[PDB]
């Protein structure tokens, strides 16, 4: 394939990344 | 490679999916 596991960690990275900014951009955001 | 077309095909999507979250909350932010 060529890039598995580094593509998929790119992945992982990037979402669980995400999440835990919009995680505190909402937990911001519902407070105002 | 199993399933790493399917895993990756659904980590994209996945990834993306927050991507427009995140736009979402930082344009109520920005505007607001």
């Amino acid at each position: 394939c060529g890039g598995m596991r580094r593509k998929n960690d790119t992945h992982q990275q990037d979402i669980d990344d995400l999440k835990r900014q919009n995680a505190l951009l909402e937990q911001q955001v519902r407070a105002l | 490679c199993g399933g790493v077309q399917a895993e990756e095909q659904k980590l994209i999507s996945e990834e993306d999916l927050l991507r427009k979250r995140r736009e979402q909350l930082k344009h109520k932010l920005e505007q607001l």
